[PDB]
RNA sequence: GCUAGCGGCGAGCGACGCGGGAGGAGCCCGCCCCGAAGGCGCGCUGUGGGGCCGCGAGGGGGCCCGAGGGCCCCGCCCGAGAGGGUGCAAGCCCCGUACGGCGAGUAGCGCUGCUUGAGCGUGCAGCGCGAAGGGAGGCGCGGCCCUUCCAAGGCUAAAUACGCCCCGGGACCGAUAGCGGACCAAGUAGCGCGAGCGAACGGUGAAAAGGACGCCCUGCGGCCGCUCAAAAGACCUGAACCCGGCCGGCCGCCGGCCCGCCGGCCCCGUCUCGAAACACGGACCGAGGAGCCACGCGCCGCGGCGAGCCCGAGGGAGCCCCCGCGGCGGAGCGAGCGCGAGACGCCCCGGGCCCGCCAUGCCCCUGCGGGCG
């Protein structure tokens, strides 16, 4: 009863299909510190966009 | 076009009406032209067709005038004298061919005395009709 | 649809729907139904050619604090109200005026809005008795629908003083509106805090 | 219209578009939403959160009308005054003259503060204000009244 | 603009302004769906009798009879099925059918505008097929006072340019092609003008007057204006009717008519427009394509490729 | 309103209060005051009072047809050109139509049972026990209030529902359909001891003109013909299957060709991994025969209008016209008390911030309150 048998024909149909950008570049299980200090670099000068 | 509801204006009730109808009303359904000699004197389009009335057919095959031998209000046709079906026997007894009183144009009406009161009777409605109501 | 994303429906199961009541109510006699009720208004107006079919009803505040702003009308003046035109319920009755006795106003100024109403429609109503007066009957012209219909008015912007105005809402009224609603549950938690206080020494 | 249907186009194909191997039968996978704790786990749990349990305190009966607050922002107060009286308002500016618009008239009873007023100044009047909103109105000068 | 007012006589008694509906830009496409849906409207329910069918006692008789398994009776006629005679139907009609569709306000008085609308454009009234030669203007406006012969009216028409309109519907009168005819709707004749009257009670001269039909301004009816979801119908405005029409179209609340737009010809002018063409820059010359023949075999077909060779 | 609730909190179930309408009308007894004043053979164990009937327009000629209601020319009446009939398709041949006239075994409570969305009870009931100023306010209990009303007696129109029957209309069905039943005799003929069941069957033609005559035949019957436009002759049309004559061939299909030769062809439908299958259904032919409708949902396309939008019910001597609320959207989030979004931006997408919920630390008024990180 159990096969995999035409598993990969249809898996390659169409697929191959890679992650995403916003994926590979996340802020998704950092170093909760990192993500700290780059909120309060990213808040001065010009990359500031708080009004 | 008719404004009162009463009166039926599907082919289905009307044709049972007609099919099945009351003597009184055969009668006026079996009405005939009165020729232009008797409308003038007595007043009236049509009067309904009776036994003693002579009557010229203006359409139908047989346009001869004749008087009106039998009226069978159950067959919707009157019979009369001189139109038949030809007897195929020379011997034999005529068959009437029934007409229309509609084909047929009244040239004498027996005059009785309730037809004379029933032309007096229209003649006076008429009158009130012709006042414009 | 098959599965996926469908919220779940919330119509209830047909029942009687083979045997049993009709639990399907059709609306094809609905235009037949507004002829008829014209036609039975239209009978009822000649049976009282000149009193209008509708009797006077009272303005009434609509009810909860939704529609509190707004008045409708009511099923009949307060015997306060009438009093205060001067009308006994039996003799308003007859001039057109409904009475309810049931109905308290609840304050002074729904008296004042009814006892005006009362007091217009007085000046409106004209009684026509004498016997038979014809002529006067012939053109006295019945009034048609509701009889000085509700009018509700639109809200209209005002001029204020800024500084008058600043006297009453105290400074931070933020503040004096979240301590007014907390009051209850503050004042209760520093009771317990009280009892516990005093249930260590 | 009938004639224009998928339905119509498939006569003369047999099954109808609903298959071979399996045919379409009555109810194959129960009737109504069954199953969603059994058969149906997957769909449930993938597109239907907190369908299952009880979550919540009881009301025995809802008061509607006493749970109903209708809330206006503070971007809109300007726009319930008429335009024609608007327009001479923002440049007349007067504290004297400040318009005066009970947001409880034109049917709202708590002020919340999403935009910026005008800085001409203006007098609300409502049942409750939000801390942003009072703080926003009485920078332009504004005053937050309540009302009866 | 001002449309011209022919009296009974025909011949221009006054001047009226067009009225704003005529300048609605035409929808073809408005009008068909509201003209749809409130033909639906109109629809009186039909469905088969709930115990057709059901009133008799039948039950399967069951396997191993060599007999098929549905419901048969006491004598073993089949019965209670669609397939057999005197079945009931496998879905009987039922009159809870929506007979109706609802329609916003807007888009009826969008259709009903537009239709009005249609019939001032002059062919648009040809291409429905009335005949327009011998009408001088187009919204007919005829000052007629009230009417109550049938000759009268004849002759307004006749001095006005309809008689050909009305004579194609007197002559058009057949029996119809279908059990309609048993079902009382025996005789279908062509369809001709229709008079908008205002307060000139015309309407009992022209009633017996073939194909056409009488409109108070109150009340247009857009299956009237366009017979058959096809708008451009001739209309015989009396005069107090067009110089109601500005006031019976603003008494509509606070609608206001669908602003104008434009026409094929109007898309055309504009895209002549100098503006238009200069922007226009013309495309790289083509390719050439020239179907494939032996190179090598012929000398001048060879030297294209290899003049040396 | 459609959701407050209820439910192995599962499947499902499910009100009301606002608000807009139609319609509106209020009262009476006991108790108590009199005490026969009364309905007086009674009663003081309390009577009495407080729709029919009508008239009803205007057409000829020509040709042809079995017969126009057909055609071809010319006209007339329309407040009537809604229809039906009449020898074919008739505004004018007939009928009609439009236009007329004349408050106690109670409330409650205990226990049970039924029930309800009603949840420590939604209403009812048994039994037990039983008040007095009581009832209610949607979480029980005991206090304290506050609003609101008066059960255990009775009446009451209207707006609403609906079959037989009659009337009218239909984007309905057209005789295996439409009611079981279109047929002078259908719940009939028939069937079952009975309860009960339950058919079949429409059409000659304009007019029965429903068949003149003669020939024969032992006779039957046949034959001619007749009537009629036609036999349409027991009946309109008269298909398929099937069959008989006479004539013509040797033959399933597909292709080439002059045409009977060569070549190719398994029996369909259907389940099935796989059917020509020793799988199943199928003698043959005709007619009928199966994703329709309602409501809910998801999404798409279009059309109107746009912080708006909306033929709701209804109401307007109003007909497809006009006027016409909720609702839905515009604010979310948190079990809830409650609190409450602007900062960027063609679009998309991430990031950043803001709002609520869960914390944390500071500062301070109108303080378990506010603000700020």
């Amino acid at each position: 009863n159990h096969t995999s048998k035409n598993q990969n024909r249809k898996d390659h149909r169409n697929g191959i299909k890679k992650p995403k950008k916003s994926a590979y570049t996340s802020h998704k299980g950092m170093c909760p510190k990192y993500l700290r200090n780059l909120r309060r670099s990213r808040a001065n000068d010009p990359r500031q966009s708080l009004r | 076009m008719k404004l009162n509801s009463a009166v039926t204006a599907s082919r289905r009730k009307c044709r049972k009406a007609y099919f099945t109808a009351n003597a009184e009303t055969r009668a006026k359904m079996m009405s005939s032209r009165l020729s232009k000699e008797l409308r003038a004197e007595h007043k009236i389009k049509t009067m309904p067709i009776r036994r003693g009335d002579i009557v010229e057919i203006f359409t139908g095959g047989h346009k001869g005038t004749g008087k009106v031998v039998e009226v069978r209000r159950r067959d919707y046709k009157i019979c009369v004298e001189g139109i038949n079906q030809k007897a195929r026997n020379p011997e034999a007894k005529p068959v009437p061919y029934p007409i229309h009183p509609s084909n047929c144009i009244i040239k004498e009406l027996y005059m009785n005395g309730s037809r004379y009161r029933a032309i007096k009777r229209r003649q006076e409605r008429n009158a009130e009709r012709l006042a414009r109501i | 649809a098959m599965g996926r994303n469908v919220a779940f429906s919330n119509m209830r199961r047909y029942k009687c729907t083979n045997k049993g009541p009709n639990l399907i109510k059709n609306w094809f006699n609905q235009p037949a139904r507004k002829i008829r009720r014209r036609q039975t208004r239209l009978q009822k107006a000649k049976a009282i050619f000149p009193c209008p079919l509708q009797k006077l009803r009272p303005s009434v505040t609509r009810c909860s604090q939704k529609f509190n702003l707004t008045q409708r009308i009511g099923r009949g003046f307060t015997l306060r109200e009438l009093q205060g035109v001067g009308l006994s319920a039996g003799k308003a009755r007859q001039i057109g005026i409904a009475v309810d006795p049931r109905r308290k106003n609840k304050s002074e100024e729904s008296v004042a809005r009814n006892v005006a109403r009362l007091k217009e429609y007085l000046s409106k109503v004209t009684i026509f008795s004498k016997q038979a007066k014809p002529e006067e009957i012939q053109q006295a012209i019945q009034h048609q629908g509701v009889v000085m219909p509700v009018v509700n008015p639109k809200p209209v912007i005002t001029t204020g003083s800024i500084a008058e105005a600043k006297k009453e809402v105290p400074e931070n009224l933020f503040m004096y509106l979240r301590n007014a609603r907390t009051a209850r549950n503050r004042a209760r938690l520093a009771k317990r805090d009280a009892e516990r206080e005093a249930a260590a020494k | 219209p009938t004639r224009i249907r998928k339905s119509r186009k498939r006569r003369g194909h047999r099954q109808m578009g609903y298959g071979r191997v399996g045919g379409h039968r009555k109810h194959p996978s129960g009737r109504g939403k069954a199953g969603g704790l059994q058969h149906k786990r997957t769909s449930f749990d993938k597109y239907h959160p907190g369908y299952f349990g009880k979550l919540g305190m009881r009301n025995y009966h809802v008061r509607r009308n006493i749970e109903y607050n209708p809330t206006i922002n503070i971007d809109k107060i300007w726009s319930l005054i008429p335009e024609e009286q608007r327009d001479g308002f923002l440049q007349r500016k007067s504290t004297t003259e400040a318009p005066v618009v009970d947001v409880t008239r034109f049917g709202f009873f708590k002020v919340l503060g999403r935009g910026s007023l005008p800085q001409c100044p203006i007098i609300i009047k409502a049942r409750y204000f939000s801390s942003d909103a009072e703080k926003k109105l009485r920078e332009v000068g504004g005053v937050p009244l309540l009302v009866p | 603009p001002t449309v011209k007012v022919f009296g009974p006589t025909g011949t221009q008694v006054a001047e009226l302004p067009r009225p704003k509906v005529f300048n609605v830009p035409l929808r073809p496409d408005i009008i068909n769906f509201v003209h749809t849906q409130l033909r639906k409207c109109l629809r009186t329910p039909y469905a088969v009798s709930r115990y057709a069918g059901v009133q008799c006692t039948a039950h399967s008789w069951g396997p191993g009879r060599a007999v098929a398994r549905l419901p048969r009776k006491h004598g073993g006629i089949g019965a209670y099925a669609n397939f057999a005679r005197g079945g009931h139907m496998a879905h009987p009609t039922t009159v809870i059918r929506r007979w109706c569709r609802k329609v916003n306000l807007n888009q009826r008085r969008y259709a009903v505008a537009s239709a009005l609308a249609a019939s001032a454009n002059a062919a648009l009234v040809e291409a429905r097929g009335h005949r327009i030669a011998d009408v001088p203007s187009i919204p007919l406006v005829v000052d007629t006072d009230n009417v109550t012969k049938t000759k009268d009216a004849l002759a307004i028409i006749k001095a006005v340019g309809v008689l050909r309109d009305v004579e194609r519907c007197k002559d058009s009168r057949h029996i119809r092609a279908g059990r309609g005819k048993m079902r009382n709707r025996r005789y279908i004749t062509r369809k001709g003008p229709l008079v908008i009257y205002n307060t000139e009670d015309v309407a009992r001269g022209f009633r017996n007057l073939p194909g056409v039909d009488l409109c108070h301004v109150s009340s247009i009816r857009l299956l009237e204006l366009a017979p058959g979801s096809h708008p451009g119908r001739l209309i015989l405005w009396t005069k107090s009717a067009f110089a109601s029409l500005d006031d019976v179209y603003a008494a509509k609340q606070n609608y206001t008519l669908p602003r104008s737009c434009i026409t094929q010809t109007d898309i055309e002018r504009i895209l002549q427009s100098d503006a238009v063409q200069k922007t226009f820059v013309p495309k790289r010359d083509p390719l050439v394509i020239e179907r494939k023949v032996d190179p090598f075999s012929s000398k001048e077909a060879l030297a294209r490729l290899d003049p040396s060779g």
